[PDB]
RNA sequence: GGUUAAGUGACUAAGCGUACACGGUGGAUGCCUUGGCAGUCAGAGGCGAUGAAGGACGUAUACUUGCGAUAAGCCCAGAUUAGGCAGUAAAAGCCACUUGAGUCUGGGAUUUCCGAAUGGGGAAACCCACUUACAUAAGUAAGUAUCCUGUUGUGAAUACAUAGCAACAGGAGGCGAACCGGGGGAACUGAAACAUCUAAGUACCCCGAGGAAAAGAAAUCAACCGAGAUUCCGAAAGUAGCGGCGAGCGAAAUUGGACUAGCCCUUAAGCUUUACACACGUUAGACGAACGGUCUGGAAAGGCCGACGAUACAGGGUGAUAGUCCCGUAGUUGACGAUGUGUGUUCAGUGAAAUCGAGUAGGGCGGGACACGUGAUAUCCUGUCUGAAUAUGGGGGGACCAUCCUCCAAGGCUAAAUACUACUGACUGACCGAUAGUGAACCAGUACCGUGAGGGAAAGGCGAAAAGAACCCCUGUGAGGGGAGUGAAAUAGAACCUGAAACCGUGUACGUACAAGCAGUAGGAGCAGGCUGUCCUGUGACUGCGUACCUUUUGUAUAAUGGGUCAGCGACUUAUAUUCAGUGGCAAGGUUAACCAUCUAGGGGAGCCGUAGGGAAACCGAGUCUUAACUGGGCGUU
RNA sequence: AACCGACUAAUGUUGAAAAAUUAGCGGAUGACUUGUGGCUAGGGGUGAAAGGCCAAUCAAACCUGGAGAUAGCUGGUUCU
RNA sequence: ACUCCGAAUACCAGUAAGUACUAUCCGGGAGACACACGGCGGGUGCUAACGUCCGUCGUGGAGAGGGAAACAACCCAGAC
RNA sequence: UAACGGGGCUAAGUAGUAAACCGAAGCUGCGGCAAUACUAGUAUUGGGUAGGGGAGCGUUCUGUAAGCGGUUGAAGGUGUGUGGUAACGCAUGCUGGACGUAUCAGAAGUGCGAAUGCUGACAUGAGUAACGAUAAAGGGGGUGAAAAACCUCCUCGCCGGAAGACCAAGGGUUCCUGUCCAACGUUAAUCGGGGCAGGGUAAGUCGACCCCUAAGGCGAGGCCGAAAGGCGUAGUCGAU
RNA sequence: GGUGUGAAGUCAUUGAUGCCAUGCUUCCAGGAAAAGCCUCUAAGCUUCAGAUUGUAAGGAAUCGUACCCCAAACCGACACAGGUGGUCGGGUAGAGAAUACCAAGGCGCUUGAGAGAACUCGGGUGAAGGAACUAGGCAAAAUGGUACCGUAACUUCGGG
RNA sequence: AUUAAAAACACAGCACUGUGCAAAAUCGUAAGAUGACGUAUACGGUGUGACGCCUGCCCGGUGCCGGAAGGUUAAUUGAU
RNA sequence: AUUCCUUGUCGGGUAAGUUCCGACCUGCACGAAUGGCGUAAUGAUGGCCACGCUGUCUCCACCCGAGACUCAGUGAAAUUGAAAUCGCUGUGAAGAUGCAGUGUACCCGCGGCUAGACGGAAAGACCCCGUGAACCUUUACUACAGCUUGGCACUGAACAUUGACCCUGUGUUGAUGUUCUAACGUUGACCCCUUAUCGGGGUUGCGGACAGUGCCUGGUGGGUAGUUUGACUGGGGCGG
C-alpha cells in the first residue's frame, strides 16, 4: 500500500515550530531554521542547567563576602571559621541571611571569628 | 541575420509531405508510427 | 514510464542538477524506484502442521463449548426462513454448520444468512473454525473430521 | 511656599520585533472519483480491392459524437414502451402517448474525397484522361492499375518454333499490441585493463505466416535389460562437461507429470469446401420478494419501537449510513431472423513429393550448430572440391578398431497438451486515488517545442437541487462590491468542498533610537491581560554564557560543500538460490515438486536433506588413505 | 553607389541583437553576386583546407532504441 | 654499520596472594586499511617546518566539563 | 597601543614560609531512570563516529469488523490541557461537514532539511534597472467616466533610390464595418494587427491548372543485390 | 454628400538604365532543351475523311484573387535598431540610383513631465605646446573636387 | 558563420608520377556511374608556386621501379 | 618570421634607439621545388622613420544633446542557511562582521565609490588521479577491406618437346610450347523484340581455355577497426 506523508509530516514540523515561538524571523517561521534553533536552545539549556549551579554559588559567595567584610572578616576566613565552629549552613542560606537578617549574619561572623 | 528557417511550401511538401513519406519504406514506417502514436498530423 | 530517453540538458554548464531522464524517480511523473510487480504471497504449510493446527483448534472449540455436536442437521426446503428457525432451536445465530455432505437445501438456505455458513467436512478451514462463534457439527461429520485429521 | 543649584528621571517610535486576534495570498491535507493498474474466467483471434487502418470535407432549425449529397439518417424483421427529435445547450419548430413516437438487436440500402489506392498524374484529401454507351451540345454513366498463376488467341529475328503482344479467369498488395518460423545481426557491459570469451544469437533490421506457429511418428535412445513420434511442465543438477580451465557457460542418461495418434507415396489419415439434415449454443430481452410509526435533522437510508422478505444481505443509486424507496440481485423465462459449434450424410478439392528416396551418405578444405571455445572430439548443417554401398547393404552407439545391440537417411501429411492478447464481456484486488494511477480522470498524443524523425505537458471537486443571486444602491448602462433574496450553509457565490505552510496585511499588549557579533539560553526588573500574588499568560530593560546545520575530513565558526523559503514527492527493493539464527511442526527421520483435485483439504514419493567416512579413483568401509610395511602419520568413528 | 563582404575602434555584453549598431574599411564585369528548384548524409557528405561547415550543435549531426551502458568517483540516504 | 665491558627497562617462563568476566576456541554481522598533535627513542631534514618516515605511550579522531585570553591533539578530568 | 587578555600593578613581580579560600559535567549528598550480574534488593555499569546488538513509536492497507464510534458532528485544519525516557499518546474549544476505527495479528509505495534533488506556490534584490534607435513636438476643438498617446483643425519636425508605391515568397482574415477595453499593447487608451459580431475576394485575356521540356526524381519490363533494396530502358513527372 | 457640366487641352527643347535590340560589332570561356508553330511526305483513307479560306451559331471551364511584403502581418521566442528576391524613381543642385534640400506619398519610431549634480554615452570648441601619450599615433585631427601645370628612385616598360 | 583574414589556402607557371581506353582513379557488394560522349597537347595523383638567376653532394636507410640465378616459403600432394 | 649566449660587434638614425636600417659571420640550430637568392606591381599584411595633423598627452576647461536625479504609470534580474551584518591587534582548517581582548558606535534613508564580504556567474579549462572517454599517429598488438600469389572449380581438343612412372619402344599421368574452337569474354558490327545509346535473343567479327569469378592459400595491407601503452614518487614528468 502507498503511504502519503502529509498529515504526520505536518505534525512534526508543527511541533518544532511551536517550540520556536518567540524567536526572531525565520527562527520562528521556517522549519529548517527553527529546527536548528530549537536544537541549539536545548543544547544551551543543558549546559546552563549545569552552569546555573555555578553562577548562583558565585553570587552567594560574593554576597557573603560583602556581609562578612562589613562585619570585619574575609569570606575566606569566615568559611574556615564556620567549618572550625562546625556550622554547616550552606552558602545559599548564608547569603539569604546576609540580606534578610543582618544581625544573625553578624552573630555567625562573631562565632566564626572565635573559631579562627 | 539570416536564420535557419527559410520556409518554402514546395520544399516542405517535397521533403516532409505525405506523398514523400509514402514513397519510401522508411517514410511509411514514420507514417505508421505516427498513426500508431495517435498523431493528428501525420505529415507536413 | 513513457518517454524519458533523452537527457534533459547537458551534463555541464546550465547550472542545473545533473539529470539523465525526465522519468527519474526523483522527478515528478517519474518511476517508482522499486516498482511493485504481481506477487505470490502463498506460504507453504507442512501437512502435519496444518493438521496439528486443525486439531488444536477443534480441541479449543470443545473446551470453549463452541463445538455443538448434533445428531443431524437438515433443512427440508431451500428456505432461509426455515434455517433461521432451526438455528433458533439450537439458540445460535452465528454458526458454521459442518455436515458430511452439504445438501442443496441447506446450502441454499444459508446463502443469504450472514455469519451462517454450511460447510462439508472437506471444506472446513482453520480460519472458519475460529471465525464463527459456534461450530454445529453432525455426529457423522465429527467421525469424518477425525479420520481427515489423522 | 518660591527661586537657584545638584542629583534623578518617566512621557517620543520614523520605523522595527515578539505574541495574540482577524484576514489575504496559496492550494497542502482530508474526504471523494465518471480514470487508471494487475489479473482471473470466457469470447474472438484478424481487418482489407465487396476499397481497411486512419483521415479530409461535409451533414442538424465552433468543437465532440454519429452519419455520408438518402448525410445525428432511409428500409426491414424481431424485441421494447411513454416519451422523443445526439452532446455542449439553452431555446425553436415539432412528433408521439399502446404502438410505424422513439429506443434496442440483427440484416439490408445509401456510403463525397483521400488513403494499399488501382485509368494516368500528384505538393494526401487535387488535376487531367481514354474506351464504350448514351445524350446534343462541349454532358452523363460504366469500364480502364501492377504483378503472379492459368487459359485462349495472336505472333519476331530464320522454317518450324519460341520470345514478344493481347484477351480472359483466379489470386495478391495495405493495416494490426503480442505470440511464431525463418534471413541478417551489434555494442555498451562483464572479464575489476584487453584481444579468445561475455553481453548474445540479445537489441535492432528484413521476410513469411497462423490462430496459434514450430516440431513430429526413430537411419532415436539404451545397454545385452529394455524404451517407443512431437510439444510443454517437475526432478536428475548448477551434476557431467565446456572455459585466456579466467569471467563465465551448462547437458544427458534416467525419472515424475500434462497430452496423446498416427497416416500415406498401388495415393492414406487429416484438412478445406459443398449442401443436406439434425442436434447444440449465442445474439434485443421479460418477470423478479419484503417497512410502518416515531425522534434528530435542511434532508433519514441514522436513532427508538415494532414488523416483514431472503435459492434475492452481489453491487449501485436516492437530500446522511437502505435486505424491504429505486435500479438490480437469486431464481424463472425469451430469438422471427441471423450467427456459431458439433455430429453425421454428401460433394469438390487438397494432402501428393508419386512409386520408398545419389550428386545422396561419406570424404578433403573453410566455417557454423550442438552445454562442448577443435580439443583425443563423436553427431549435425554446408560455401568449396569430391563422392559410395545400395539388406549379401547402410546409419548410429562421443577419437579409432573388433564384437554385439539398435535403427533404415537421402519423399511426404498429422490433432492435443504449448505461446500470446491490441480487441469484446464478466468478475477480482492487504493495486492508485489527481505531484498518485496511464503521458492523458478534464475535448491529450492535445497545447507547446522542433525543418524533421521526434519530444511532449498543465489542467478533477459550488450545492441535495441552480434554488447560479429578481429588485435596490455605489460605479463607466464597467470591474468590484453592499443590501435584498436563495440555500442547512454564501469566509458553499461560480477567482466556488476542506482550505495547511511559506509569504503579505490591519488591530491590540509589551519592548525598542549610547547600542556591537549564530539572535538563543540561565537568570531577571518593569509593564499589560487574566485569575486571586512564594499564581497563569504575553512582552522582556539588564546580567552571565554562547562562532548555524549538513557534508567531507587529521582537523571546519570557517572565507570548504549544499540549501532563497514552504508544501508535496524523492533513496537498501523484488524474485530466485546458498548460508547462519530465532520460532514452530515432526523426528532417525523430515519433506513432497510438477500435476491431479469435489482446488488453502486430500491425493501425488519423482526427488532433496539427514542417516559414514576415507581415497584422485577403482574400491574399501567404522574405518580408510599413505607405504614394501608402518613404531607410524592424515582424515573419520563416538 | 546599389549589392557582397567584415580590417579598426567605440558602444553593447541581465544587449535593440544568442554576433548587432555607429564611424570609418575591402571587393564592386568577376575565381562576382543573387532568386527558384535540384543532388551529395554521418566515419558519411562538402571543404580555394579553418578540423571549417552539414538547421544558433560538430576531432564524428540529430532522433529513437540497446538503455536503468558502465561510474573502484562525487552527492544524497527520511522516526525514537 | 667498533667492543675488553655493560645497565635500567622490556620480553619469555615458573611459583604465589589479592583484584577483575579475563584469556582462549567455534560461528553470524561489520567497519577500517587518508590519520593528527603531544611526550619519549631515533632516521631524514638545518637535532628547520603545524616537515617527513619508524618505535612506543597519551589525547584527538569518536570526548563534553574546568584551566591554558581566544586555542581538535597541552594540563586537570571522562558528561545516565 | 598590539610581545601581562585589559585596567592597572613597585607588589597586583620573583623566591619562600604559615594558615585559608575559590575552582569542574571529578568526588560527595539528595531524588529518579536504565544495562548487566547476582541473591524486589545488592554490586558494578550507563561519553561516543564507523559499525554490531536490543527494544519501541507512528503511518497506509487486510482480518478481527455487517463489530465499535459518527450529522446530538467523522476525517482533516487550528488552539488548549494533559501523560510517557522518547518516537508520540490521550482529552478537549473552535473550524469542518462524512466518515473513522479499538484490540491483537498481518503486509508495506512506512517517516525527509539537505542530493547545484523534482513540481507548484511565495519571498529577497526593489518599487530598483528598464519602458527598444536623440526624426520632435506645440496648441485649439471634439468624443468620452477619463484624453500627452484616439478623432479633427492650424503650426512644427522627419523619410523621400524611402521610413513612398507595387509584386513574388512566406503568412493566413491580420482586410472593411459596428461594438467592447478584462487580458494582450512595456504607460493610459475612448485607440489597435486585441476580444466579439457582421461583411468582403466577381476573370476566355492576370496567375494557377494546362501543352512543353532543364537539372533532377520516379521508373513497366530489365540488370544487379542475403532480405530490405540499388541502378536503369521505354516512359512519366519535374520550372527557376 | 449627390449629380451636372465643365475651360484650355498646343509647341519647342531635353531625354532614359525604357524601346528598336533575341539587333549590330567584337571576343573566347563558344553561349538550354522540348513543345506550340511551318513544311514534307509514310502507313493509311480517296461520292469520304480530312485540308484551306470564309460565313453564322455557340463556347473558353476549374482553382487563386481580401490583407501584410525596406514588414507590428514573412524569418528572428517579443508590436525585436537584424534578415528578406523582383519592379517603379519626380524637382533643384550634382558625373550619379552618391549627397543636401524637397515632390508624390508616408511618418514623429506606444511611457510621459521636470531638473540641468557626479559619472557614462554621442558630439562642438579650445590658450601654450605638438606624439612628450601609448605595446602601438589606438582614437581623434588632417587630406579630400575639377581644369591646367608639374612629378623622383625604380620597372616586368604596363607601371610607379 | 560567432575572439585569428594572415606570412595560412588558391592561383597562373614548374616538375615528378600514374594512365593505351572495358584508362588510371573514385563511388558502389554488384549492376551501374563519374572520368568522358574525353583518348597521352588527354585524364588522375603528388609536390613546388608569377617572373629572373639558379636548383649542388649522397641510392647506405625507407619507398618505388627493374632483375631474376640461388636460398627461404602457403594451400596442395601424400613417400616413408 | 631562423642567433641560445644576446641589448653580439661595427656604422646609420635619436639628446638618448633591447625596436628599425646597413654591415660583419664563432650559421647554439640558413641552404637550394618541404625550393635558394632576387624581384616591378599589389596588400584593411608585419616592423621602423619623417612631414602634416591634432584633447593622444602636459592637463584638463567650457558647451550641446541622450542617460544618471525628481514626479506620475508600468515593472524585471543574477543572488539568498539565518542575521540584531563596526574598527584594531591577536586567535583559529593557518588572511575573522560573527572567537578573545579592546576601541569606537543614537535610529533610518537618498546620491555617489568599489576596498572586503576569499563578492555573483560556470561541480577548474591549469595540475594530478580514474586499471575513465574520444579522436589522431606509427616500423605498438590483433584483425579486416582492398590489392596481390598459387591450387582447385567453371575448363576443352590436337600436336611438339620433355619429366616421372608403367611395363614391353609402350602406355598412364605431369609440366612446357605451338596450334585450334566448342565453353567463356566482348564496353565491335548487323538483325529482331522495338517508336529503346537499357536488356534479351539471333547473326557475325575479334579474342579464347586466357581473362574473369567462387572456394582454399601465402604475401601486402594505419586504407579501416578494436585496443594496449605498469606502479612507487616529498605534485607529475625525467631519472631511479
Amino acid at each position: 500500500p502507498r503511504v502519503k506523508r502529509g498529515v504526520q509530516a505536518r505534525a512534526r514540523h508543527k511541533k518544532v515550530l511551536k517550540q520556536a515561538k518567540g524567536y526572531y524571523g525565520a527562527r520562528s517561521r521556517v522549519y529548517r531554521v527553527a529546527f536548528q534553533a530549537v536544537t541549539k536552545a536545548g543544547q544551551y539549556a543543558y549546559r546552563d542547567r549545569r552552569a546555573k549551579k555555578r553562577q548562583f554559588r558565585q553570587l552567594w559567595i560574593a554576597r557573603i563576602n560583602a556581609a562578612s567584610r562589613q562585619n570585619g572578616l574575609s569570606y575566606s576566613r569566615f568559611i574556615n571559621g564556620l567549618k572550625k565552629a562546625s556550622i554547616e549552613i550552606d552558602r545559599k542560606i548564608l547569603a539569604d541571611i546576609a540580606v534578610f537578617d543582618k544581625a544573625a549574619f553578624a552573630v555567625l561572623v562573631e562565632k566564626a571569628k572565635a573559631a579562627l | 541575420m539570416k536564420r535557419t528557417f527559410q520556409p518554402t511550401v514546395l520544399k516542405r511538401k517535397r521533403t516532409h509531405g505525405f506523398r514523400a513519406r509514402m514513397a519510401t519504406k522508411n517514410g511509411r514506417k514514420v507514417i505508421n508510427a505516427r498513426r500508431a502514436k495517435g498523431r493528428a498530423r501525420l505529415s507536413k | 514510464v513513457s518517454g524519458g530517453g533523452a537527457k534533459p540538458w547537458r551534463q555541464k554548464g546550465t547550472g542545473r542538477a545533473r539529470a539523465g531522464t525526465i522519468r527519474s524517480p526523483i522527478w515528478r511523473s517519474g518511476g517508482v524506484t522499486f516498482a511493485a510487480k504481481p506477487q505470490d504471497h502463498s506460504q507453504k504449510v507442512n501437512k502435519k502442521m496444518y493438521r496439528g493446527a486443525m486439531k488444536s483448534i477443534l480441541s479449543e472449540l470443545v473446551r470453549q463449548e463452541r463445538l455443538i455436536v448434533v445428531d443431524n442437521f437438515s433443512v427440508e426446503a431451500p428456505k432461509t426462513k426455515e434455517l433461521v428457525a432451526k438455528l433458533k432451536e439450537l439458540e445460535l445465530t452465528d454458526a458454521l454448520i459442518v455436515t458430511s455432505e452439504v445438501d442443496e437445501n441447506l446450502f441454499l438456505a444459508a446463502r443469504n444468512l450472514y455469519k451462517v455458513d454450511a460447510r462439508d467436512v472437506a471444506g472446513i478451514d482453520p480460519v472458519s473454525l475460529i471465525a464463527f462463534d459456534k461450530v454445529v457439527m453432525t455426529a457423522e461429520a465429527v467421525k469424518q473430521v477425525e479420520e481427515m485429521l489423522a
